[PDB]
């Protein structure tokens, strides 16, 4: 079958709450590969990622799948 | 008196390929050589020391290479701002002592 | 990040004195290493000049030996060139550098200053 | 500090185990020991284990002793001294992947696979920390963050760069008991046993 | 004790020995429980005026069990060789360090060698068999000082008005709290074993890396926090030295004419006051060396002193005054 | 008296090696960390040493991993500037592993060391 | 201990020279494979079997 954690988190990625965080994830990546592309990216000290955002979508799927994951599980 | 004699005087290129320009010391001097880099605007600027290696901030496509007497310093591509006078230093005694400069130009 | 800033004559009579000052900002004199003054002549020939250490000690090219003192002032953090009597030999563009030792790789001058073109010529300025 | 160094914080699932009146799901200890057997083991050391302890926990006197047997163990010297093997008996500890240290860097380009004996415990987080590292391996990367040559990212290690690819991937383990072996309940499972 | 063995020896105790997990874990949560139950009983001296005299004597017996009780659970951590305890000793060994000339001498004397090896732990295991006994013996010596002058009580008077004996009374009412205390050891020993504890111990301990999540044990938090706080290495294991002789002060700076906190509405207030900054630095301890915690630390140091040595002397001292006006008219 | 072979080490990597049961420190530092160690002025340093006082070739950082404090060793790669980080009491070292910030009073400790071609001999 | 004879029985030189000719195990090379070495001061005098 396909997997049950897999299953869920995309359930929870398709709420309001799931959409509006990878929104502001997105909306970080899209700022990022901007940035990557505009000389001197190699020598900025000063380069911004998206872990923050990544972790607020993580934490909210984190929070809404693991009450509920084993009793999908034997 | 050690003196160094920089050859080719002077010689050019194309827009982006090698070049390998030398330095010869009349005593033998033992890999205590750098390589300096004048600009057409007068700013000069460490490129290499004790014949190899590289300093902060000069890319990755210089070489430099030799012992003994005969030195090197190769290039990759020329791509552009590679234009400017390359000298040559000892260090292993004093009076240092340069090279006679190579200029880089472009055809 | 280290500057060398030089000031000084841009134009001095023959039999007269040549002096240099060169300023360092963001690194003491006394801090490091050495302190040191090249010529480039306009036959493009590089000539060093000579140095002043950390400690305060001079090393003078044996060519210019008995003519040249450099100089110092801890409190305001600048070496100086002083060429003597000169020529229209010296007539160069001057650059103050510094250079590192390390025990294996030697000497290496890594900062530069800016270069000041001297003339020796009879002309009169405006000082 | 930054959450990337502190890393992310593992969620509570709900073990079967968690909880005062609560004793282990065999069952699960069982097929953990098969996904340890399958997949860990060519990596991962059991040190502090016995086969003896396997017995009336998760299988029976018989099927731990045609387990042990299957690798040598040294012996004592012949009547003449020279050294010699033997099949492994009930007394002996689980056997490793690697003679030494220098041998199990070599095979995991210069990193340390910890023995798993005490993985439990040896960590913040326990059984909801070890079976979210096994789950939480994203496909990419966050934007922006530049992974070391051989590294993968893991949001739930601290600093996000771990030295162990992903490893549980579905149906990989034909479970003996017919249970579906997807990634998760293959992570369920193995956390049990490691708890264990 | 072999430093090769030593971690795996106690493994073997967890997982061979009948038993064994439930001595171990006894041990180990015995000894926090230990430190919780002298702290309430230091702090119960605190606030009753126990270290006044005549029981002057009595109360620096007892710092001097504070301390032997402190370093004997100290070698007993070590023993493990964990990583905490590896890095435990080596910290600790190190404090000595800070003596003028002659204290590099000390550690590598007290190490047996270049670093902590078998020498060490083997020492530290000896060491830790002993200096249980020469606590039991200061023990008697706390109780023969205790026994000429009594007991305080609540009021802080005189009890030589009405006295009832030990037996009975007390030794039934030492019952109800004996239980009490083994029901919650209880819980922890065979529900939450761990709970008290530092995961890291359960990795043997590498002489070439210190873990990133290195913290003290709890009960030493508060002490960590107050050298942590010291940016400088002599004056920082003086200070946090200090921090346990200033106990000794107490009898001298409380100025007061009558004994005990219960009828002092200021007292009760910063005796409260130094509780919870005790708390507070023990919550430090447990932090990371970063920008509002170092400050918090740094203030809460000064807190700590400040109370023996300013706030008692004043605050007793007002007190007494206000006292008297209270009631004289003229 | 270890031998470590510095043709091993890549470009910009620590490595730790065991010797007389301490941990020894070798980096193989970029060119912009070379610079960035010489380029320090001794007002700044507790312990006021030239990063050249400290390595005899710059490519080659070799110290004791022995924080001078209380004894921990240093994380690498970590801390406010650009070297390592001692978390038992929060001391920071710089990329010439002097001590920049925090109750150590010392800059790491370096070794006796020779060179022989690709290795370095350490004792 | 060889280290034992010297100053006894044996110079520091004499010594060295009697340990280097046994072969004691030494530690694995950087990929894990068992290597052997020349004895020193600090090992036990070896026996014949
Ligand atoms: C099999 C399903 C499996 C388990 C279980 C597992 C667990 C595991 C843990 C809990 C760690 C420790 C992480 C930590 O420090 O918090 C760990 C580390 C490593 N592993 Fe692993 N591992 C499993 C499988 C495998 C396999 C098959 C390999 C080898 C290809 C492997 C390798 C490693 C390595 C390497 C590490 C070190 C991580 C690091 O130091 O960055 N594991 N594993
Ligand atoms: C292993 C440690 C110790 C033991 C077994 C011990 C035991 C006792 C006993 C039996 C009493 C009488 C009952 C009571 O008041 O609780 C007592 C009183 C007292 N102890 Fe301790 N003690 C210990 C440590 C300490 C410490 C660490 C201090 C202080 C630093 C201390 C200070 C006192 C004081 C001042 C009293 C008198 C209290 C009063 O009557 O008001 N003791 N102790
Ligand atoms: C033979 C006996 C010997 C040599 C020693 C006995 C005497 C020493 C003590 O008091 C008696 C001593 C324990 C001290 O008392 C001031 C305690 C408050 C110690 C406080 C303490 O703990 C730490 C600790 O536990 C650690 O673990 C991981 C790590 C630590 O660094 C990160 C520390 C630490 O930095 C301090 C100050
Ligand atoms: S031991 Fe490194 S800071 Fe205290």
């Amino acid at each position: 079958v396909t997997d049950q954690l897999e299953d869920l988190r995309e359930h929870f990625k398709n709420t309001e709450e799931g959409k509006a965080l990878v929104h502001h994830y997105e909306e970080c990546a899209e700022r990022v590969k901007i940035q990557q592309q505009q000389p001197g990216y190699a020598d900025l000290e000063h380069k911004e990622d998206c872990v923050e955002e990544f972790f607020h979508l993580q934490h909210y799927l984190d929070t809404a799948t693991a009450p509920r994951l084993f009793d999908k599980l034997k | 008196d050690i003196e160094l004699t920089q050859t080719p005087v002077s010689l050019a290129a194309s827009l982006g390929d090698r070049v390998t320009i030398s330095c010869r010391a009349s005593q033998d001097i033992n890999n205590f050589l750098n390589w300096y880099q004048q600009k057409p605007d007068g700013t000069i600027k460490l490129l290499i020391y004790y014949t190899s290696r590289l300093h902060a901030g000069v890319p990755s496509r210089f070489s430099g290479s030799g012992s003994g007497t005969d030195y090197s310093l190769t290039i990759s591509n020329l791509e552009p701002e590679d234009i400017a006078t390359y000298f040559c230093q000892h260090h292993i005694k004093f009076p240092w002592t340069f090279g006679a400069g190579t200029k880089l130009e472009i055809k | 990040e280290v500057k060398l800033q030089e000031s000084g004559a841009g134009l001095v009579q023959p039999s007269q004195s040549l002096s240099l000052t060169c300023s360092v900002t963001g690194y003491s004199i006394t801090s490091g290493y050495y302190w040191n003054w090249i010529r480039l002549f306009p036959g493009n020939k590089l000539e060093w000049v000579g140095y002043i250490s950390n400690v305060g000690d001079n090393n003078y090219n044996p060519s210019l030996k008995d003519r040249l003192s450099i100089t110092r002032d801890t409190s305001k953090n600048q070496f100086f060139l002083k060429l003597n009597s000169v020529t229209t030999e010296d007539t160069a563009t001057y650059y103050c550098a510094r250079s590192e030792y390390y025990s294996v790789t030697g000497y290496a001058m890594d900062y530069w200053g800016q270069g000041t073109t001297v003339t020796v010529s009879s002309a009169w300025r405006h000082p | 500090m930054t959450a990337a160094e502190h890393g992310l914080h593992a969620p509570a699932y709900a073990w079967s185990h968690n909880g005062p009146f609560e004793t282990f799901d065999h069952a699960s200890i069982r097929r953990g020991y098969q996904v340890y057997r399958e997949v860990c083991a060519a990596c991962h050391s059991l040190d502090r284990v016995a086969w003896r302890t396997l017995v009336g926990v998760s299988h029976t006197n018989e099927e731990v002793r045609n387990m042990a047997e299957e690798f040598e163990y040294d012996d004592e010297p012949d009547e003449q001294g020279n050294p010699k093997k033997r099949p492994g008996k009930l007394s002996d500890y689980i056997p490793g992947p690697y003679p030494n240290e220098q041998a199990a860097r070599a095979a995991n380009q210069g990193a340390l696979p910890p023995d798993l004996s005490l993985i439990v415990k040896a960590r913040h987080g326990g059984c909801d920390y070890i079976f979210s590292l096994l789950t939480g391996y994203p496909d990419e990367p966050p934007a922006g963050v530049a992974l070391p040559p051989g590294s993968n990212y893991n949001p739930y290690f601290p600093g996000g760069s771990i030295a162990m690819a992903r490893v549980l991937f579905d149906d990989m383990v034909e479970y003996e008991d017919g249970t579906p072996a997807t990634t998760s309940q293959m992570a369920k499972d193995v956390t049990t046993f490691l708890n264990w | 004790s072999n430093i090769e063995l030593a971690f795996s020896s106690v493994e073997h105790i967890m997982r061979d020995v009948h038993n064994g997990y439930i001595l171990r874990y006894l041990h180990a949560n015995g000894a926090s429980f230990f430190f919780m139950v002298m702290f309430m009983h230091m702090a119960k001296g605190l606030y009753y005026g126990s270290y006044r005299s005549p029981r002057v004597t009595l109360w620096n017996v007892g710092v001097i069990i504070f301390t032997l009780t402190i370093a004997t659970a100290f070698l007993g951590y070590c023993c493990v060789y964990g990583q905490m305890s590896h890095w435990g000793a080596t910290v600790i060994t190190n404090l000595f360090s800070a003596i003028p000339f002659v204290g590099n001498d000390i550690v590598s004397w007290l190490w047996g060698g270049f670093s902590v090896s078998n020498p060490t732990i083997q020492r530290f295991f000896a060491l830790h068999y002993l200096v249980p006994f020469i606590i039991a013996a200061m023990v008697i010596m706390h109780l023969m000082a205790l026994h000429i002058h009594g007991s305080s009580n609540p009021l802080g008077i005189t009890g030589n008005l009405d006295r009832i004996p030990m037996h009975s009374y007390f030794i039934f009412k030492d019952l109800v709290t004996v239980f009490l205390f083994m029901l919650i050891l209880a819980l922890f020993v065979f529900y939450s074993p761990n709970t008290l504890g530092h995961p890291d111990n359960y990795i043997p301990g590498n002489p070439l890396v210190t873990p990133a999540s290195i913290v003290p044990e709890w009960y030493l938090l508060p002490f960590y926090a107050i050298l942590r706080s010291i940016p400088d290495k002599l004056l920082g294991v003086i200070t946090m030295f200090a921090a346990i002789l200033v106990l000794l002060v107490l009898p001298f700076t409380d100025r007061s004419v009558v004994r005990g906190n219960t009828f002092k509405v200021l007292s009760k207030f910063f005796f409260f006051i130094f509780v919870f900054n005790f708390v507070l630095l023990g919550q430090i301890g447990a932090c990371h060396v970063e920008v509002p915690y170092v400050l918090m630390g740094q203030i809460a140091t000064f807190i700590y002193f400040a109370y023996f040595l300013i706030i008692v002397p004043v605050i007793s001292t007002i007190e007494n005054v206000l006292f008297y006006i209270g009631r004289v008219n003229k | 008296k270890v031998e470590v072979n510095l043709a091993a080490i890549p470009l910009g990597k620590n490595v730790v090696v065991k010797w007389q049961g301490k941990p020894v420190f070798i980096r193989h530092r970029t060119p912009h960390e070379i610079q960035e160690a010489n380029s320090v002025d001794m007002s700044a340093l507790k312990d006021p040493q030239t990063d050249a006082d400290r390595v005899k070739d710059p490519q080659w950082l070799i110290m004791l991993g022995i924080c001078t404090h209380l004894g921990c060793v240093p994380i690498g790669e970590a801390g406010d500037f650009g070297g390592w980080f001692c978390p038992c009491h929060g001391s920071h070292y710089d990329i010439s592993g002097r001590i920049r910030k925090g109750p150590a009073p010392l800059n790491l400790e370096i070794p006796a060391y020779e060179f022989d071609g690709d290795k370095v001999i350490v004792g």
